[PDB]
């Protein structure tokens, strides 16, 4: 996350970190035994961290439970990174408190203006890099499709929408991927791609969830 | 990721 702030010690309960030796990408936990992510965020092997607020240092809340089912969108193309989006069942419930908990699904897609809550432990850098042991947060707004359209002339399909700032300098960034977008209380986005990170006139595409509650649901239910 | 479209992994 670029430009922004620490997040609050765990006021992001729902985010997660993938670990396969170390953090390579985020998810969000939307019930005791699944996360969502991002399907380029795919590994065969893969070790889910909740409750992390500081992801160098054991704090105390932590749980780390191995993957056991990963499943990418069948209709996933790497090349686009269109239905870049993909579950995981966990191989044993996670305990729910304080600082582990579900975010909903959306009811329905967040109109463009919509503040969202953004978060991610990816590059905070636009130049060079640098990774943060602390969770990161940014507060963004939906994009009109329009907009979105005009920054990436011919790349946006109807299962991506961009969030964050024309004027740049605000955005996600490589080590973000597969976090979540927060709108008031429900998971509208997944961090995907973009050009760079923080340009101007070129924001961060997100994976439009309310796409995909359907699919989610249905995957659940038969796994 | 420099000047390029990129996954954010
Ligand atoms: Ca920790």
């Amino acid at each position: 996350i670029v430009g922004g702030y620490t997040c609050a010690a765990n006021s992001i309960p729902y985010q997660v970190s993938l670990n396969s030796g170390s953090h390579f990408c985020g998810g969000s936990l939307i019930n005791s035994q699944w996360v969502v992510s991002a399907a380029h965020c795919y590994k065969s092997r893969i070790q889910v961290r909740l409750g992390e607020h500081n992801i160098d240092v054991l704090e105390g809340n932590e749980q780390f439970i191995n993957a056991a089912k990963i499943i990418t969108h069948p209709n996933f193309n790497g090349n686009t990174l269109d239905n870049d989006i993909m579950l995981i069942k966990l191989s044993s419930p996670a305990t729910l408190n304080s600082r582990v908990a579900t975010v909903s699904l959306p009811r329905s897609c967040a109109a463009a203006g919509t503040e969202c809550l953004i978060s991610g432990w990816g590059n905070t850098k636009s130049s060079g890099s640098s990774y943060p042991s602390l969770l990161q947060c940014l507060k963004a707004p939906v994009l009109s499709d329009s907009s979105c359209k005009s920054s990436y002339p011919g790349q946006i399909t109807g299962n991506m929408i961009c969030v964050g700032f024309l004027e740049g300098g605000k955005d996600s960034c490589q080590g973000d991927s597969g976090g979540p977008v927060v709108c008031n209380g429900q998971l509208q986005g997944i961090v995907s791609w973009g050009y760079g990170c923080a340009q101007k006139n070129k924001p961060g595409v997100y994976t439009k969830v309310c796409n995909y509650v359907n699919w989610i649901q249905q995957t659940i239910a038969a796994n | 990721c420099y000047f390029q479209n990129c996954p954010r992994g």
